[PDB]
């Protein structure tokens, strides 16, 4: 096997949150 | 207020902070049971701290409500990191809208499908058109796919 990285991972993130203010 | 918590929530997640953000998540679900944006962060929270069931779970229990405002990229993460490669295949080809996050995770499930030639032309797709902290891992990953190949 190969080196090789869960990118995805990175992009789990919170959507924007200004309108919720 | 409801202001106040998402200010809250926002402050734990710039900081990391995905278990306190998942409490203050789960307070403002109680208020606004079908708030969508509450409902994405409460999943991000629970993949951030390995939770992938339990945010699959939530997903799967607020289908209608999500609909097409939809956490497409994050079922189809949950179905890949819970050994459910199919899954999350389909999940990915029918999203409403694509995007950066659904790319990367389609070139990671293709690898593991082994459709190595469309994995190669989704890497460099990938690699030419992002701009992030991510680039040497990224041509690690490409060059694994090369290295299928041959
Ligand atoms: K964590």
């Amino acid at each position: 096997k190969p080196l090789f990285f869960d990118l995805a991972l990175n992009h789990v993130a919170f959507p924007p949150l200004e309108d919720k203010l | 207020s409801v202001p106040a918590l998402w200010s809250e929530v926002n402050r734990y997640g710039q900081n990391g902070d995905f278990t306190r953000a998942l409490k203050t998540v789960n307070k403002i679900l109680q208020i606004n049971k079908d708030d969508v944006t509450a409902l994405h962060c409460k999943v991000v929270c629970l993949i951030q701290n390995g939770s992938f069931k339990e945010a699959l779970n939530v997903i799967n229990t607020h289908t209608k409500v999500l609909a097409n405002n939809s956490l497409s990229f994050e079922k189809a993460y949950c179905e890949y990191r819970l050994n459910r490669i199919e899954n999350a295949l389909k999940t990915i080809e029918s999203a409403n809208q694509q995007t950066d996050k659904l790319k990367e995770l389609y070139g990671q499930v293709l690898y593991r499908l082994e459709r190595y030639d469309e994995c190669l032309a989704v890497y460099r797709d990938l690699v030419r058109n992002s701009q992030d902290d991510y680039d040497e891992e990224r041509k690690t990953n490409l060059s694994a796919v090369v290295a299928a190949q041959s």
